[PDB]
């Protein structure tokens, strides 16, 4: 309910038990799966205001390209 | 590089010497090299704020405040026309349309051999007279989109 | 319509090829002898009280008493550093008076500036006048060097001691530079961004000294009344704001131009009489009195004395009394759209009203010009206005902003209206959330 | 002095604005482009009250608070529904061109934008059109530069310029293309330049040693300690 880009996820799996309770720390390689899960479109950086790569300025969603300050328009 | 010459360092000094504080002649600086060159390049700034004893930051912040001084490269003439209230009454959208078929650019734009930069100013005062567009140094009035082609041959 | 002197204090001496007057022609017409009886029978302090009883008001569209603007100036005398500033700007839309009164009566500006510095005590004048305006700064120039070569400027002014010196600022081409204190900002080589007032220009002004920022058709309209007396311009019209005024109509008109008349003229009286009324084939929908910065009013309000207090109860300010006319065929939502893209770039971005608040009421009017107006646009639009107000902004650039788009939406609701087209939309659905269907 | 806030009478200082004034007392205005240490110039337009002419005044008119002296019996209101709907207005017209930055921005959490937002109870977007958008400038190895955020409140030329003496950050461009930084790529040559990273009320300068072992906060354990 937290995540703002919906990265984190409870899904329906329930089978979990361990031997050791030091195998129940997940790390990163045992939590990060390889689909979209259960919101198959949202993606943060494509509407974030932060370039990336492969997204400059002005190319998230309702954004306009920068106007330079040195631009001839009034 | 950029450096200034002899005759806009004189002219700016003589501005200088009509105020009690030199920061007060930075437009008419500004206004010198543009002039001179066409436009204000970047080592203009900082060669303005040496002669003047003011922040580049300050000459910048100027430069980039007023719309008539030029921080990006235009044409060897710089069409102005009006968009303002009382030409949009008399109709300027035939004088922009007729000057964007004429030229092939959008405004603010300049053409390939640069010969024409094509920008819509404010109110010329001239709204009498109306539409008027500010050629470099000469406002045409009672403009109608027939008369666009003749009026930019006579500038070469 | 023949032009006497005492009748047309402003207009009388103009050539009929339409070419300035210069130091010779303006003499022989009457020239220089209010400055002359002012700087040579006359103390500053009655000049000023002359000037106040004689009920001249500020001519560049605020409408406040030069007379009681020249008595805020400091009495001590250790303030003798002292400037005058003329708004030779004119930027906004619909006006082009001061155009030509400055290409063609330079000299008469040049006495105003003589007369109203010795009123101040002012030492320095500078000519705040736009970049575009090439052959007013090039009379402006030429009359300054006659009148220095004749001795009416410089060093000891006709005898009397008076120092001086008189200057052409060209401007670099900005609208909010019209605005007083924007005009101290940028002539002082600042960004023109406005001054919060208190202090006022006249305790602490350009460089932090007294400054009075007058009009050009104030400081012409000085030396008739110290030539002609306080009582003859008090008795040029029976009404409550003394004087001649620039008036005229411009825009698919018959004659649109400009003509000196007095205070009280009706604006039907302008339209159907000097502009000659409406072109063929238009029908007459709205004017503006006052320029660009000025609320719309309708063909019953044609009948109303073009005096401050009449357009102002009006709902609507006098301004520059430049009236537009806007016929039938002119759309008022691509009017507002213009007039709102030029008042939201020519904002100075100073405070947030303005600079956030004229481009969202830009694209909503840009949508509105589509067919891609939503519900709850007008709503945005009338809220933006009800915010803009007086005292809401730092400047009265957005107050002033805002009045034709609200008048514009009391007149004529019915073309906003009609821009809304399509349902409103904020977001898009997201795939795996169910989205909260408030009601 | 004596100013009545709501109804109710307090003792201030009357060299004091109001803003200051009532946030001595623990009242809660919103404020951007006022801090304490630069003085007021009334820029942002968000500590809007309403101030009455005397005790049996109705109407009243909005004043900014960092711009209106504190003077003797002065009433105003904070809580009026015409000054709370201006301040939520501001808030939104800052909002309308505000990047969607939060997650990926150092001032999460530590954001005063953030603070006013949900202070003036601004929560519902209604604006649907293009957020304007600005090129970062590199200010050198300690002060990051995101110019999306910016809310256009003046603080940083103000500080790095009349406070701290600094000439290479300043103020360029117009009526709200309006841009802070320097007029070139390069490091700030101020020796009180990281001050930028808690007087701007936004992440548009933020603490790049800090932003390259990140966290927020709520997660920091602080101490009070001497330089
Ligand atoms: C946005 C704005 C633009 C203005 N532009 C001009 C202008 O172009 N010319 C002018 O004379 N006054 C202009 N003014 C009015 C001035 O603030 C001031 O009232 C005037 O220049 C001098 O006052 P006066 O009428 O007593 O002579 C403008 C005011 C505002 C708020
Ligand atoms: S209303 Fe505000 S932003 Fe607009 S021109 Fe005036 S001070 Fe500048
Ligand atoms: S500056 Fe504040 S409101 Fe803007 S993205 Fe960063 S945390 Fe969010
Ligand atoms: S960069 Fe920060 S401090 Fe400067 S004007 Fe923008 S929000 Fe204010
Ligand atoms: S409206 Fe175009 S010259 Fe005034
Ligand atoms: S805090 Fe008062 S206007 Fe900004």
């Amino acid at each position: 309910e937290a995540c703002p880009t919906t990265a984190i996820q409870l899904t329906p799996d329930f089978e979990m038990g361990e031997y050791k309770r030091q195998d129940l720390v997940y790390e990163k390689e045992d939590l990060l799966i390889s689909g979209p899960g259960k919101y198959p479109e949202y993606n943060f950086y494509r509407m974030a205001g932060m370039a990336i790569d492969g997204k400059d300025k002005g190319e998230a969603e309702n954004e306009a390209k920068p106007i330079d300050v040195k631009s001839l328009l009034p | 590089a950029f450096e200034l010459s002899a005759a806009e360092r004189e002219a700016i000094e003589h501005e200088m010497h009509h105020y009690e504080d030199p920061r007060a002649a930075s437009i008419e600086a500004l206004k010198i090299v543009q002039k001179q060159r066409g436009w204000v390049p970047d080592g203009a700034i900082h060669a303005i704020a040496d002669v003047l004893g003011i922040p580049a930051s300050d000459v910048e912040g100027v430069a980039t405040f007023y719309s008539q001084i030029f921080r990006q490269p235009v044409g060897r003439h710089v069409i102005r026309y009006c968009d303002s209230v009382v030409c949009h009454i008399n109709g300027y959208q035939g004088i922009q349309a007729a000057l964007e078929k004429k030229l092939n650019i959008k405004p603010g734009q300049t053409t390939f051999d640069g010969r024409f930069t094509l920008l819509p100013t404010c109110c010329l005062g001239n709204c009498d007279k109306g539409p008027n567009m500010m050629i470099d140094e000469d406002t045409h009035a009672h403009l109608t989109p027939e008369a666009i082609p003749e009026l930019l041959e006579r500038y070469k | 319509i023949i032009r006497t002197p005492e009748t047309h204090p402003l207009t009388w001496r103009l050539r009929d090829d339409k070419q300035p007057v210069w130091l010779d022609e303006y003499r022989s017409k009457n020239g220089y002898e209010g400055a002359r009886k002012a700087l040579t029978g006359l103390s500053p302090d009655e000049i000023v009280n002359q000037v106040k009883d004689a009920g001249l008001k500020g001519r560049g569209g605020a409408g406040f008493s030069t007379g009681l603007k020249w008595s805020l100036m400091p009495k001590d005398e250790s303030m003798n550093i002292r400037y005058l500033l003329c708004n030779a700007d004119e930027m906004e839309p619909g006006t082009y008076k001061d155009r030509l009164l400055m290409e063609q009566l330079p000299h008469l500006l040049v006495e105003g500036m003589l007369i109203s510095a010795f009123a101040l005590k002012a030492y320095r004048g500078y000519i705040f006048l736009r970049g575009e305006y090439i052959e007013a700064a090039v009379n402006l120039r030429r009359a300054i060097a006659e009148a220095t070569e004749a001795g009416l400027l410089g060093k000891n002014i006709m005898g009397t001691g008076f120092d001086f010196e008189l200057f052409v600022h060209t401007g670099a081409g900005r609208y909010i530079c019209g605005e007083e204190t924007a005009l101290i900002n940028s002539l002082e080589g600042r960004r023109a961004n406005p001054r919060s007032k208190p202090p006022f220009p006249a305790t602490s002004g350009a460089w932090g000294k007294p400054t009075c920022v007058n009009n050009v058709e104030t400081l012409c309209n000085v030396p008739a009344i110290l030539a002609n007396g306080v009582e003859w311009y008090q008795n040029i019209s029976k009404s409550k704001d003394a004087g001649t005024k620039l008036m005229g109509f411009s825009g698919r008109v018959k004659n649109p131009g400009l003509w000196e008349l007095p205070f009280g003229t009706t604006a039907r009286e302008i339209l159907e009489d000097y502009a000659g009324g409406m072109r063929d084939g238009l029908k007459f929908k709205a004017w503006q009195p006052g320029g660009a910065g000025t609320d719309f009013l309708t063909e019953a309000h044609l009948d109303l004395p073009m005096e401050f207090e009449s357009i102002g109860k009006a709902g609507s300010r006098l301004g520059t009394a430049l009236a537009m006319a806007v016929d039938h065929e002119i759309n008022m939502v691509s009017l507002v759209r213009n007039l709102e893209e030029f008042f939201a770039r020519e904002s100075c971005g100073w405070c947030t009203p303005c600079r956030d608040g004229l481009p969202w009421s830009v694209k909503i009017l840009r949508a509105l010009e589509r067919g891609e107006g939503q519900p709850g646009d007008i709503e945005t639009l009338e809220q933006l206005c009800r915010f803009l107000g007086p005292g809401k902004t730092f400047c009265a650039h957005a107050p002033g902003a805002v009045e034709p788009l609200q008048s514009a939406i009391k007149y004529f609701r019915e073309e906003f209206e009609a821009g809304i087209k399509q349902p409103f939309s904020n977001t898009h659905l997201i795939n795996g959330i169910q989205p909260n269907l408030l009601k | 002095a004596t100013i009545h806030v709501d109804g109710k009478e307090y003792e201030v200082n009357g060299a004091d604005n109001l803003l200051e004034a009532c946030l001595s007392l623990g009242l809660d205005i919103p404020y951007f482009c006022w801090h304490p240490a630069l003085g007021s110039v009334g820029a942002c337009r968000q500590c809007a009250v309403k101030q009455y002419q005397n005790a049996e005044d109705t109407r009243g008119r909005l004043v900014m608070s960092c711009m209106t002296p504190a003077s003797d019996g002065t009433f105003i209101s904070i809580d009026d529904e015409e000054a709370k709907q201006f301040r939520e207005s501001v808030v939104e017209w800052l909002m309308t061109n505000h990047p969607h930055d939060c997650p990926v921005c150092e001032e999460g959490g530590n954001c005063h934008l953030q603070d006013m937002t949900v202070m003036t109870g601004h929560s519902f977007r209604r604006y649907r059109f293009t957020k304007r958008t600005h090129r970062n400038q590199d200010l050198g190895p300690f002060i990051s530069h995101e110019m999306n955020r910016c809310i256009a409140c003046y603080r940083c030329v103000r500080y790095y310029k009349d406070y701290a003496g600094g000439t290479d950050l300043g103020v360029y461009g117009a009526h709200d293309n309006v841009y802070f930084g320097r007029p070139e790529d390069g490091t700030l040559e101020s020796e009180f330049s990281g001050n930028l990273v808690e007087i701007c009320p936004t992440g548009v300068f933020t603490d790049k040693t800090h932003s390259e072992r990140y966290n927020r906060k709520w997660d920091m354990q602080f101490a009070p300690s001497i330089c």
